[PDB]
């Protein structure tokens, strides 16, 4: 219980516990111009 | 050698454009050197409840950052948090032959809050809202060519976005707003309440039937100002009643800031729109009323303008009157009474002219009938600027000169009425 009773962490820097901000990464070169074809990740992912 | 601003007294928010960056690369995100055939991208992701803006002010007590943010919300409904959730990203692929460089800068949107009073800016605040960046692409700068010594360009801003100047007037927050809950028919009388107690305030109201209206205070005192709520009436509607969208952004229509000038407003009002009426500070406890009268006669030939009531025209000689000049293609009216007894045959030679602002004037004979006021044209296309032409007018008659300003050279307009004989 002591090992699992971590103190409550503070939320994101801007204030809040709800959700990250997301960000886009990657591209497929081309005919098509795959510029919006990419990966999406939560931006902080650990902001607490 | 600046420009004349024909802004009525109040608070104004100006969108000066987008794409502003600081000098000396202070907002330089950076430079990517993409090889031939490869791709490159610069991403500027943002966090939540962050993205510090840039704020300067001439009076921190009055134009504080909180005050400026609230006024910006009044004008365009901007909030700093909105810029927090945004992302921007610049993607560039270099061609097969040569390499490519891309430079990325964080940009700003430049807002300006001004307190305009009697032809000058008494308080000025600059706000810079974080924008969505600027990108410039170049060929690969071949090392080295040379290195050329240059000096810094001092503090300043550079706009890389298109030219823009959007001016929006906003409601003064310190002044109260009273509502007329019932739509205005052909006639109504507002009794100014004692709750506000002589402080200047606004009246929010709407109109039942579209048309041209005369609005005035008792004895046309004091002068009143009218604004239109921008974008009002498209939202929630109730027939014959007022629906407040809490819109603070306003457009100045007509009115004189000078609280002593006897004047009445003739304005074209729309049933699908909301309007504000600013009444200034009254230095007395004496009661007053705002009278609203829909006009179906010849008075509709005065919209939209304030008509100025002249009382000191009781002798021959020189008389001139100074008012806040309207903008270009905006009208100002004067109602005057030639001295002498009216016997329909006695005449006095009248010279009407302006001093600095050029305007085209049309004067009307006024003969009040049992049906109301009748306006008769007796001259058109009068160029008031240093006008040497004179016209004989009946002693004791009533005339109304409507002037359209076609060239703004002074914040004030001076109408001279010279009387001989």
């Amino acid at each position: 219980l002591i090992s699992t009773a971590i103190p409550f962490p503070y939320g994101y820097i801007g204030g809040g516990y709800y959700a990250p901000n997301m960000i886009t990464f990657g591209s497929a070169p081309k005919k098509k111009l795959n510029s919006l074809i990419s990966s999406t990740i939560p931006f902080p992912y650990a902001g607490y | 050698t600046q420009r004349v601003l024909p802004y009525s007294n109040g608070l104004y928010v100006i969108n000066k454009g987008d794409g502003y960056i600081r000098t000396n690369d202070k907002d330089l995100i950076g430079t990517l050197l993409i090889e031939a055939g490869s791709s490159g991208s610069i991403i500027q992701p943002r966090l939540r409840n962050t993205t510090r803006p840039l704020f300067t002010t001439s009076n921190d007590t009055k134009f504080s950052q909180q005050y400026t943010e609230e006024r910006l919300k009044d004008a365009f409904n901007v909030q700093l948090f909105n810029t927090s959730t945004s992302l921007f990203k610049f993607v560039e692929e270099a061609p097969s032959d040569k390499n490519i460089c891309i430079k990325a800068y964080n940009t700003y949107e430049k807002y300006e809050l001004i307190d305009y009073q009697n032809g000058s800016i008494v308080n000025k605040a600059e706000y810079y809202l974080p924008s969505l960046g600027y990108c410039e692409v170049t060929n690969a700068p071949s090392p080295e060519s040379e290195v050329v010594k240059m000096q810094v360009a001092e503090d300043g801003f550079i706009q890389n976005g298109p030219e823009e100047e959007i001016v929006v007037g906003v409601i003064d927050p310190s002044e109260n707003i009273q509502e007329i809950n019932t739509a205005i028919s052909d006639n109504y009388t507002y009794n100014i309440p004692g709750i506000v107690n002589n402080n200047p305030f606004y009246i929010l109201f709407t109109v039942n039937t579209t048309g041209i209206y005369k609005i005035n205070a008792q004895n046309n005192l004091p002068s009143l100002k009218i604004y239109e709520a921008i974008g009002s009436g498209n939202r929630n509607f109730q027939s014959g009643n007022l629906c407040d969208d809490d819109i603070k952004a306003i457009n100045y229509i007509t009115g004189f800031d000078s609280p002593n000038a006897k004047s009445y407003l003739v304005v074209l009002l729309n049933k699908d729109k909301n309007y504000y009426i600013r009444v200034p500070q009254t230095s007395s406890n004496i009661e007053n009323q705002i009278q609203f009268k829909r006009e179906e006669g010849d008075l509709r030939n005065l919209m939209n303008s304030s008509v100025n009531i002249i009382d000191n025209l009781n002798s021959t000689g020189a008389h001139y009157y100074t008012r806040q000049s309207p903008d270009v293609h905006d009208y100002i009216s004067y109602e005057f009474t030639i001295p002498g007894n009216f016997n329909n045959k006695d005449t006095s030679n009248i010279r009407l002219y302006t001093s600095y602002n050029q305007g085209i004037g049309t004067l009307f004979r006024v003969t009040e009938t049992i049906d109301g006021y009748n306006l008769i044209n007796i001259q058109q296309n009068l160029h008031l600027l240093n006008n040497t032409n004179s016209i004989r007018l009946l002693n004791g008659a009533i005339y109304i000169l409507k002037v359209e300003v076609t060239e703004l050279n002074n914040y004030n307009i001076r109408l001279h009425i010279d009387i001989t004989n």
